[PDB]
């Protein structure tokens, strides 16, 4: 019944003490947290406690959008000898540091996706030509979908694929993603491996990489320019912003207290020395 | 009770073993949950499942380490530690899917005048850095999984730099749980601590883990078991002094499926 | 605008200052002008100076502050780090606050320990042959070891033998000594050239020779 | 209580601090009374009274003394012992008249190796014996009232003998209690004993006792508090063995009359 925007426990009116009862005294190594509070210690007055934990809720400290990654696409002359340019990004939270950090405070996780794409576009050469408004199409291709190899090729048909066709100037594209993961709850963890190195079997074909599952969790998102090669080159970019909601958290764990190195929990040289000098009897 | 019974003397039974103690800071259940079977609402894999019981849900002893004044910690991986223990092994490689609780006994005594604590942890999906610096997630089957001798903490972390012939193995720091994260925060853990003043040791059960109902054992480790000394050993006034510190576990809860020939891992 | 200068050496024992400079252009001059520096450092989250109106010290009680606070500047503000024991680095930042744009700065940082000292001996007497005369070159106390090099005036050089680093109260110690061999004259202006980089020029000590009989 | 309870530990809370004792011998309450307000009744003066509560009614930490093979004893007088302490001695010396009880905590711990037993006494009107065999009564308000610091006992009467100059002073022979009867009686007095083997400390309850329902505090001390070794400190072999002697003592349901202005002693 307690909501997460409910009033905390009110401070209870407490007076001096001579008794065989010990609250201050403890034994930490039974791995609990002594359930104290200020009137077990101390003489306290009567106080009517108005503060909530409702912004510190599972929700509320992620209901928040936030930076996954940078794509950047383009749309140069016909003439140019080099391909016109289209983005293929491998979805997930790890490419940046921010939102990685508080998902990981925990070891499991449940939540619908709220996918916003924030694009911007500018001119690259100190031309003069311009440029009639552009409309990208962002294309999400599934692991085992046939995977775009040109800027304009049969896989954009998007036949079964889900894509958006974005307007260029017009407020930033939105969509919502269910809770899609093969397990019961996705893993922020995996101490294991996706093969059995089998001695019967060469060294090599039970080969691995450590605390990685599916070589290919979630697919990718395919983006490009819809229109047709102009005379004047224009350079544009992706910022997608990704936020997890309906959310639900397992297994708490202490939060990444070093650098981050690649996607794994692998900490590097020059990097491990956090804490700063402080003396032991200096305020 | 009135009657004698007491938080420091416990009595644990499972199948033919039986750990007795007179020296315990009670004890802990991870997450407040105790270790039980597949549930049919919960179940995934359709076949009648493999249920070992005693021959399997019961106490094993692996070898015994050496605690010393220079010793930075060890670490073990479940069920990888118990995979060459008696019935819970041979049952644990004949079948493609495995799931298991643990209740983890950490046995350490020594005497009134000596000094020291260890910091038992219980790590959910323990996932360990590597010794490379020029590549990432690399570490080799083989190494990440020590078995029943398990692994060692490092007050340093040193690079393998060997390009050509990597040592592919894990270099887990002490101060960061091996892990990237600091130690003094490791207590989030379901943990208990073993003051030498204070317990002869440390009881921990715990309860089947995962983001799936069902899973591979040999292929995924959902429990890690880190001992880091969080105050150092020391003894009367000897400059090298040494105890042993030995850990029994029993699997609990214990079932399979999918059924098949015996699988024969590269362990080495 | 940033433009901080401070890449500091540094000099140990010490005490030395840690300085901050921040040239305002120009016609878009800076306020508020709170100052921060933040240190690099297991940083969780303070080693600060903070200086609002009245300047805050964040808890290394071993710091000295002198801007001219309490009114203003603004920020070309200088730190003092003593002492006096190598406390080192790691790094330091030095970061401001604005109201334009300028709740920013930059992080800047240097060096450490320090430097040696030298003095000449020369001795014993010459029985030949045919070894040291002797001159020796003391280098005491200086933990990155000083280049101790022995030249003089002739081909009667190559001949140059090191005591290495025994080291002394975290400072590293050695003794390059010579050898040159035997046979008579004073007499030559043999030049020890101690360096380390710091001071003026490096330590050239020429010295003479024990003849006897 | 089967559920845990004992003697031998206990928690005493006043105001902001709070005292924790794992190996205590009980408490002493002075007399069987606890200390109590002035009641109506038996009041005299007729001012609305100024009563500091948690501000003054707290634990206070006296120097620390330390106790030796050596040592004849020590004395402290109530309240001069309190007189510098806080918003305490701030409105005891603001005002004429007041009135108050003290939970006097004695603490001294040592090892189950060491030896020695400290007599802990709380005496009413402790009138000591003075320093001179020409004159009586003649000890210095000065050096009747050391403070916080308090006095000590001697094995030995040496008479003042300087008649140009008197000393003017105390001369507190150990077996008479410094005040010509003998200490194997004390007892008759509220007391407890710190005996090494049994306890690390001694908690007295005493009640504001009085010929008067108030009085001057400034001009007159109601208790006295000493310490004497009833068995000499005695470690392993150590032939000068050392452990220190702290005490800790808090005003209690204390009350002031007659308001002026601050009172500067000359206490030098
Ligand atoms: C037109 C736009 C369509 C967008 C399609 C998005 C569907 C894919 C969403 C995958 C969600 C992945 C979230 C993070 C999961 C990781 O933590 C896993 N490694 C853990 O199980």
């Amino acid at each position: 019944a307690a909501t997460s925007r409910d009033a905390l426990p009110n401070t209870e009116a407490s007076g001096p003490t001579h008794s065989k009862e010990i609250p201050a005294l403890t034994a930490v190594e039974t791995g609990a947290t002594n359930p104290l509070v200020p009137s077990d210690t101390v003489q306290t007055r009567h106080v009517v406690q108005h503060r909530s934990r409702s912004e510190s809720s599972i929700e509320s400290f992620f209901a928040r959008g936030a930076c996954v990654t940078i794509m950047t696409v383009d749309n140069p002359a016909s003439t140019t000898n080099k391909d016109k340019l289209f983005a293929v990004w491998k979805i997930t939270y790890k490419d940046t540091v921010q939102l990685r950090r508080k998902l990981e405070f925990f070891t499991y996780s449940r939540f619908d996706m709220e996918l916003t794409f924030v694009v911007t576009a500018n001119f690259t050469e100190t031309n003069n030509g311009h440029a009639l408004n552009q409309v990208y199409q962002i294309m999400y291709v599934p692991p085992g979908a046939p995977v775009p190899e040109k800027w304009d090729d049969y896989t954009w048909q998007t036949s079964s694929n889900p894509s958006i066709f974005y307007t260029y100037g017009t407020a930033p594209a939105r969509i919502s993603v269910p809770y899609v993961g093969i397990s019961n709850a996705y893993s922020h963890f995996y101490d294991g491996f996706s093969k059995v190195p089998l001695k019967d079997q060469s060294a090599a074909l039970g080969d691995s990489l450590y605390g990685a599952a599916s070589l290919n969790d979630f697919g990718i998102l395919a983006v490009r320019v819809v229109n047709d090669h102009n005379p004047t080159k224009v350079t544009s970019k992706i910022r997608v912003y990704l936020k997890p909601k309906h959310i639900r958290v397992w297994c708490p764990r202490p939060p990444r207290a070093v650098a981050y190195y690649g996607p794994g929990v692998d900490y590097k040289d020059g990097t491990l020395t956090p804490l700063s000098t402080k003396d032991l009897t200096t305020y | 009770e009135a009657c004698g019974y007491s938080d420091r003397v416990l009595q644990l039974t499972l199948g033919n073993s039986t750990i007795t103690t007179q020296e315990a800071a009670n004890s802990v259940v991870a997450y407040g949950r105790w270790p039980e079977y597949l549930r049919d609402s919960e179940a995934n894999p359709v076949d009648q499942p493999t249920e070992p019981d005693v021959a399997a849900c019961r106490f094993y002893t692996l070898d015994t380490v050496s605690w010393t004044k220079e010793s930075r910690g060890w670490w073990w991986k479940l069920p990888d530690a118990l995979r060459d223990m008696g019935l819970f092994g041979q049952n644990m490689y004949y079948h493609y899917l495995g799931r298991s609780g643990y209740t983890v006994h950490v046995q350490c005594n020594a005497s009134k005048f000596h000094q020291g604590a260890l910091g038992v942890f219980a790590v959910p999906e323990m996932c360990l850095a590597g010794d490379s610096n020029t590549t990432t997630m690399h570490t080799s089957y083989q190494n990440a999984n020590p078995g029943e001798k398990g692994g060692t903490f490092t007050g340093t972390f040193t690079p393998d730099n060997n390009q050509t012939s990597p040592a592919r193995r894990f270099c887990p720091v002490d101060y960061l749980l091996g892990n990237g994260t600091l130690l003094g925060n490791a207590f989030v853990f379901p943990h208990q601590i073993i003051n030498l003043r204070t317990n002869n040791c440390a009881t921990l059960v715990l309860p089947y883990v995962n983001s799936l109902s069902i899973d591979s054992m040999v292929k995924h480790n959902n429990w890690g078991i880190a001992i880091l000394p969080l105050a150092p050993l020391n003894f009367a006034s000897e400059s090298s002094p040494e105890i042993p510190i030995t850990l029994t576990i029993a699997p609990m809860c214990c079932e399979f499926n999918g059924l098949r020939n015996i699988t024969l891992p590269r362990l080495q | 605008v940033v433009q901080a200068p401070t890449q500091v050496p540094g000099f140990l024992g010490d005490s030395v200052t840690l300085p901050c400079y921040l040239q305002v252009p120009n016609m878009e001059v800076t306020h508020v002008s709170q100052l921060t520096w933040a240190r690099h450092g297991e940083s969780g989250s303070m080693a600060v100076f903070h200086q609002t109106q009245g300047p805050s010290y964040s808890e290394s009680k071993r710091l000295e502050f002198v801007a001219a606070r309490l009114g203003a500047e603004l920020r070309d503000a200088s730190l003092r780090m003593f002492g006096l024991r190598v406390e080192d680095e790691g790094s330091y930042t030095c970061l401001f606050v604005t109201f334009p744009q300028g709740s920013r700065s930059v992080d800047i940082w240097l060096r450490v320990l320090a430097k040696p000292q030298n003095t000449a001996e020369v001795q014993k007497v010459q029985l030949t042959g045919e070894p040291v005369p002797m001159a020796r070159c003391v280098s005491t106390g200086g933990r990155p070891p000083a280049q101790i090099t022995w030249h003089s005036d002739l081909g009667g050089m190559p001949q140059t033998s090191q005591v290495p680093g025994f080291l002394s109260g975290t400072v590293t110690v050695t003794s390059l000594w010579i050898l040159v061999p035997s046979s008579q004259v004073d007499g030559k202006q043999v030049t020890c050239k101690v360096e380390h980089e710091s001071f003026e020029k490096p330590q050239l000590l020429t010295v003479s020779l024990t003849v006897y009989y």
